[PDB]
Formats: structure tokens, sequence, C-alpha cells
């Protein structure tokens, strides 16, 4: 199982952000996908969550801006952000779970997003 | 007409634990799956082989009813040819399985404030699990090179763990009542038939 | 919610080390569903333990986790020269996952 995502990299402040995460040799179906980001020089930072059935559970302080959607047929996960802040720069991962009651198992390489 | 006691299965007061699933024998009765399909009270309804639309005019010999309650995300591990902790250590289905699996959300029945230390599941097994096999042994599983001597310690773990059901859990981490029906035809005359 | 971990521990190959994860909101229970992940150079991540004890079949048997008192802990038996990493504990509190500060592990 491999996970790949594409990020714009450099975006102007107060502009939309769109990150897509792809899956290889696997299927979404009933597997959750978590979005986790990490600013440079700091620890991890939870962003959101999507379940297998389509229900979502966002970060409390970012529910106004965040939005998560996914496509079963095309096998991709989408993350959308609005009104970006200068602090909102970090490495963005899409995390998958396996079938042994263990979440946060399969990760991605990580895309780097800077705002200036 | 001696209707098959499906009501005492779906609407039973309590269901069985994951590792110790209860098996019920259904025979010498008449069933009606059209009401079951059109009820639309089940979150999950998928199966292969026989079709729900044409299941009414089909005669079998023995029908098996199985009960167990697991979390939301584990419902996909009750599919034919699937591998997981449940399908390896708790409940395995054969590749050539026939029948259907029913699952519906049950937060309002098995979730208690402060946790529900009533439901358990098998954690480790020495080897894999044969299809349609049940294990009740509580012997301390060994994952090392030293005998456990029946006492918990280093590399000596209890094979069973209790769930932490609570009404504040997530969507996929909520109790799910699952019943699976097995249909078998033998060389004996068929007894279980439709309306 | 605030969770804390040890800054760093020193370890030699051969013996066992226990890494804990303490939550300041109260005593950790089974319902917290503590998960552990691993950090490797070049920003490589890997999950180890789910449901506080559900080890994956591909993860080596030296990794084991359980609950001790009011803090969830991870136990490594027979550390190797390939076990240097940073470990994060994820807890299910309220309705959002909470990550820890990380624990750097060094092997001598
Ligand atoms: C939902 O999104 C929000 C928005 O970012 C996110 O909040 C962030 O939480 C982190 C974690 O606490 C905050 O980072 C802190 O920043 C302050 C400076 O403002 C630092 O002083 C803090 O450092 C302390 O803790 C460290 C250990 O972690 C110590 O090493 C250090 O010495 C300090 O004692 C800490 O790093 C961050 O500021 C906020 N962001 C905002 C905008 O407030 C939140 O975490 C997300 N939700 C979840 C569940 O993660």
């Amino acid at each position: 199982v491999q996970l790949k995502e594409s990020g714009p990299g450099l975006v102007a402040p107060s502009q939309s952000l769109s990150i897509t995460c792809t899956v290889s040799g696997l299927s979404l179906i009933g597997y959750g996908v978590n979005w986790v980001r990490q600013p440079p020089g700091k620890g991890l930072e939870w962003l959101g969550m999507i379940w297998g059935d389509g229900s979502t559970d966002y970060n409390s302080t970012l529910k106004s801006r965040l939005s998560i959607s996914k496509d079963n047929s095309k096998s991709q996960i989408f993350l959308k952000m609005n009104s970006l802040q200068t602090i909102d720069d970090a490495r963005y991962y899409c995390v998958r779970d396996d079938d042994y009651d263990g979440q946060f198992a399969y990760w991605g390489q990580g895309t780097l997003v800077t705002v200036s | 007409t001696n209707l098959c006691p499906f009501g005492e299965v779906f609407n039973a007061t309590r269901f069985a634990t994951v590792y110790a699933w209860n098996r019920k024998r259904i025979s010498n009765c008449v069933a009606d799956y059209s009401v079951l399909y059109n009820s639309a009270s089940f979150s999950t309804f998928k199966c292969y082989g026989v079709s729900p639309t044409k299941l009414n005019d089909l005669c079998f010999t023995n029908v098996y009813a199985d009960s167990f309650v697991i979390r939301g995300d584990e419902v996909r591990q009750i599919a034919p040819g699937q591998t997981g902790k449940i399908a390896d250590y708790n409940y395995k289905l054969p590749d050539d399985f026939t029948g259907c699996v029913i699952a519906w959300n049950s937060n309002n029945l098995d979730s208690k404030v402060g946790g529900n230390y009533n439901y358990l599941y098998r954690l480790f097994r020495k080897s894999n699990l044969k299809p349609f096999e049940r294990d009740i042994s509580t012997e301390i599983y060994q994952a090392g090179s030293t005998p456990c001597n029946g006492v918990e310690g280093f590399n000596c773990y209890f094979p069973l763990q209790s769930y932490g059901f609570q009404p504040t859990n997530g969507v996929g981490y909520q109790p799910y009542r699952v019943v699976v029906l097995s249909f078998e035809l033998l060389h004996a005359p068929a007894t279980v038939c439709g309306p | 919610a605030v969770v804390t971990q040890e800054s760093a521990l020193t370890t030699s190959p051969g013996e066992t080390v226990t890494l804990t994860c303490r939550s300041s909101t109260g005593a950790v229970t089974i319902s917290n569903y503590v998960n552990w992940v691993q950090e490797k150079p070049d920003h490589l991540f890997t999950g180890l333990i789910g449901a506080t004890n559900s080890r994956a079949p591909g993860v080596p048997a030296r990794f084991s986790g359980s609950l001790i008192g009011d803090k969830a802990a991870l136990t490594i038996t027979g550390a190797q020269t390939e076990d240097e990493a940073i470990y994060f504990c994820a807890l299910w509190y309220s309705n959002h996952w909470v990550f820890g500060g990380g624990t750097k592990l060094t092997v001598l």
C-alpha cells in the first residue's frame, strides 16, 4: 500500500487551498482517512477525519474553514481550506488505517505547503 | 402457519460476545425475507449468491443463525475471502460461503456512561482459525520462548480484551449488532421453505 | 485536552524500556483508544499499536503496549540498533484526536 498527494506548495495569503491524496493498489471502501499536519520545528497537529460511511469529524477551531470529501470510484481524498493564515504552513499527510484495530498505520510521504 | 422464530433473533434482549458467538438451528418452519428486506431498519445489507428478491421461493434444509456485536469499522471483515483480526482470531467465513449478513447501529442499547466492560474479543491466537470454528479457551497466550506457567507477566498476555463502549465514541467505533444466516442444502428432503 | 510525554530516554541494546503517555484531563481508560506511531528520518511514519494492545502481524514482537495506572505505556523488549525514533501517542478525547509531544529514543 502506497499513498501519494500533490500540493501547490506556494499560495498567497487569503487564498483557497486544495490537496488531493491518492491510493495505489488498494480501495477506499470502508477505510477511514485522517488528515494530519506538522508545522516546522514543532509537533504533530490534528486537522480532521472522514469515516468509511462518509461521516466527517473536524477540528473544533477549524470547522469554519475545513471541508473533506472523497470519491470511491476514482479512489482519492480531498482537503479544502479557505482564508489561509501565515501560520497555516506545514507538512500535510493523509493517513489510512489497517484491519487490526489500529488507526494511524499507513501514512504518506508528505506534501509541503508555504504561504507568503 | 409455524413462522420461523426470526423475531426472537433480531429482537433478543441480549446478544452474544464476539469470541463466543451463539448458534441457533432453524428448521420445520416457514420464513418470509421480504419483510426483512423492506424493513430498511438495518444499516448494512449485502451478500452474494442468492438474491433477496428471489429468496422467498427457495427451499433449504437447515438455516443457521449467529449473533455477535462488534464495532462499526469491523463490519467489512465479515465478507468472504477477507483477512483481519476478527477474520483471523474470532470469526472466519469460508470462501464458498452462502447466506447474508445483517448489521445495524446499536448505540442506544450497549453504550453506557463511563464505559461498557461487558463485551470482549480474542486478542491473540497461536495459529490461524479454521472457518466456522469457535474458541472459548482463556489460557495465557505466549509470544516468546519462555513458558507462561499460567501467570501473567513478561511476554504472557491475556488472549481477551474488553471493549470500551461509551455513547461519546465515534461513528465507526460504536456497537454494531450483526447476525449472519447460513443456508445449507443436503441429500435430505428440504423442510425450510417459503410462504 | 493536554497530553505529555518524556523528552528523551537513553537505551542500550539488550534490556527493556517503557515509554508512557500521560493525559492531564484525568486517568486514561480503555475508552481512550491510545495509538502509537513511529518517526524515522526523511520524515517516515509508521503505525505500531492500536486499541492500546492490538499489535499488527508485521510489527516485530518486541513492541507491546498496555495501561499502567493512570498513564498508557509502550514497552520495548530487547532494543536493537534500528529502534531509534520518535514516538507519538494519539488519544480519543471529546470528538477530536489528540497527539502527544513526542519522545525521542536513542540506542547506544
Ligand atoms: C486544531 O487546530 C488548532 C490550530 O492550530 C490547533 O491548536 C494548536 O495547538 C498547538 C498545541 O498546543 C499549539 O502549539 C502551542 O503553541 C504555543 C505558542 O502559541 C507554544 O508555547 C506551545 O508549546 C508548549 O508546549 C510544548 C509541548 O507541546 C512545550 O515544548 C513548550 O515548551 C510549551 O510549553 C505549543 O507548542 C498551537 O499554538 C495551536 N494553534 C493555535 C492557532 O492556537 C489544535 O491543536 C488543533 N486540534 C487538535 C486536536 O490538535
